[PDB]
């Protein structure tokens, strides 16, 4: 995607402070709580019946970390998100059968989690820059659906 | 909210659909899978090639539910109660895909009802399919 | 966008049978009837109070003809819609303030109109080719919004 | 449909907003104009620069309507009746834009409410803003 250099250094600076394991676990857990039909893909994961059960489930936290890890690696290649995520795009279509609308919902939950975590440091221009990035990563992950 | 005039227009148009409801139901599913390939992620267990018995079967089931909703258009929450539990708790289709199947059902009705698909009936049918989508989406959270 | 030569020749073939003036009038009038909030740009145009008033309004007909003629000239440049519609995108943002969701609603009403006009010749592969073209035109007209 | 727990979670969270409701409404609008630039097409007559009195004035109106919706959360169609007339017949805001403001509102509440914006309160607030959005677009057609 196309970020102005002051949007790129807003995204970069904020992300140096993110504990990927902790924010990942929170973003995937809040996805499964706020939009519970996304639990569809995870019934091998255990008890997902209350908010407290989802946020403390160890397989949600482990998977959350896996997901934000691969998202982190895409922040390093913001000039060609489609090439970075082509293999995972193909895997989420052909093998996991994940409706790409789920990537957009996680994108917006991750902006809520960053806002919750960083408070007044997550200013309206920094949010704007992270909304272009998570729309770009959603886009990249949907590209090889067929 | 469906106006009484919308209910008259939906009953007239779906009246003309009549016995082809099952066949139109399968055509709309096939138009959905070709136009919007991301909806195929909810049917990985189906043969989705043209004319398969699974799609024609499913087409007939979609169509009988819409016939049930037209017959009870004043009471669609109670009429589709079983179907809104099934999509909320078991299938869990993301709500964005109901707009994609409504558009392909509308396109299928257009292509088969040349005399009946007036502007006002198009409006009323779009509005009816959005109310069915809202009712099937009602109990998701 | 990206159409295969068999999807390009199916779009091209069917459009050779379109009366652009008549289908324009019908598509913009059905946009204004089915989605009445799109009437907000057009109160300069007179009586839009009932379906029959909208569909017979000569200004709605004249505007539909202008809109669909630019669409038609855009089917000759399917390789480069963004370049072809860049000035019209700027104009619709800066001067006419048209929410780009109106181009996606017009694109879906145009596909129901082609289906009504062409009946069983508007097959499911032909529809799929025209959905890509109208999503591409909508994208192109939304591209220079800021 | 708001459960008794969702209403308790929205009244608690909006209670702790209290007097800052106005300031949080303006911040949510600013967030919406920068993140989703297409929503600026409904405000060509405003100064949308940072700190604008027009956005702050507008923000306070949005927030007072949401405070009125929380107080009347069992009877939101009648409380918000004049505002659904207004957005349906005069402003005529496309319905997709309500989901963009609702997300920005949630982000604003998240940024100002570190302890209250629990995963369950987040869910309840998202359901509440979707119910306000459904009422404000009820009369569009
Ligand atoms: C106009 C709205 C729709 C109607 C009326 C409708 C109706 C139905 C009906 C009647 C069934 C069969 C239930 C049974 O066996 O008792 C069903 C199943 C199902 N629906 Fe829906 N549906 C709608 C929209 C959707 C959409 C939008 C999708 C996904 C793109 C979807 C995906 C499914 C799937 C996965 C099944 C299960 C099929 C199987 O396992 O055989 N439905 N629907
Ligand atoms: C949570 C949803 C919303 C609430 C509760 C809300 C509330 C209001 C209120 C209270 C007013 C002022 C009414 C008056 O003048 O008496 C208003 C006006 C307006 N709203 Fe909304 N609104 C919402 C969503 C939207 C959205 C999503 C848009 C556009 C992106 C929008 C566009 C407008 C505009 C254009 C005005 C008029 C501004 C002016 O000229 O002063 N509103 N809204
Ligand atoms: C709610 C659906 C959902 C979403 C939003 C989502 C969003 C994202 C996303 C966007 C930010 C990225 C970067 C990833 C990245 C990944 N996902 Co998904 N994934 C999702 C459902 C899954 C599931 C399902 C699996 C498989 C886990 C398993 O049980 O093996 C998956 C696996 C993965 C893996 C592991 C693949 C392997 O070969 O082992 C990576 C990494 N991903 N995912
Ligand atoms: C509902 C709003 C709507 C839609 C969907 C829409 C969709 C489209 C569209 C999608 C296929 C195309 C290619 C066009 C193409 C055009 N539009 Co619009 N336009 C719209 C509202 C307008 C308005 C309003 C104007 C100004 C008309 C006037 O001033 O007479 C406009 C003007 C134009 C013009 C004239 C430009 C000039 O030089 O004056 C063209 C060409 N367009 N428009």
């Amino acid at each position: 995607v196309h970020l102005t250099p002051e949007e790129k250094s807003a995204v970069t600076a904020l992300w140096g402070k993110v504990n990927v394991d902790e924010v990942g676990g929170e973003a995937l857990g809040r996805l499964l709580v706020v939009y519970p039909w996304t639990q569809r893909f995870f019934e091998s994961f255990g008890d997902l019946s209350t908010p407290d059960a989802v946020m403390g489930n160890p397989k949600v936290k482990a998977h959350g970390k896996k997901v934000l890890g691969a998202f982190s690696d895409g922040l390093a290649h913001l000039d060609n998100l489609k090439g970075t995520f082509a293999t995972l795009s193909e895997l989420h279509c052909d093998k996991l059968h994940v409706d790409p609308e789920n990537f957009r919902l996680l994108g917006n939950v991750l902006v809520c989690v960053l806002a919750h975590h960083f408070g007044k440091e997550f200013t309206p221009p920094v949010q704007a820059a992270y909304q272009k990035v998570v729309a770009g990563v959603a886009n990249a992950l949907a590209h090889k659906y067929h | 909210v469906l106006s009484p005039a919308d209910k008259t227009n939906v009953k007239a148009a779906w009246g003309k659909v009549g016995a082809h409801a099952g066949e139109y139901g399968a055509e709309a599913l096939e138009r959905m899978f070709l136009s919007f390939p991301t909806t195929k992620t909810y049917f990985p267990h189906f043969d989705l090639s043209h004319g398969s018995a699974q799609v024609k079967g499913h087409g007939k089931k979609v169509a009988d539910a819409l016939t049930n909703a037209v017959a009870h258009v004043d009471d669609m929450p109670n009429a589709l109660s079983a179907l809104s539990d099934l999509h909320a708790h078991k299938l869990r289709v993301d709500p964005v895909n109901f707009k994609l199947l409504s558009h392909c059902l509308l396109v299928t009705l257009a292509a088969h009802l040349p005399a009946e698909f007036t502007p006002a009936v198009h409006a009323s049918l779009d509005k009816f399919l959005a109310s069915v989508s809202t009712v099937l989406t009602s109990k998701y959270r």
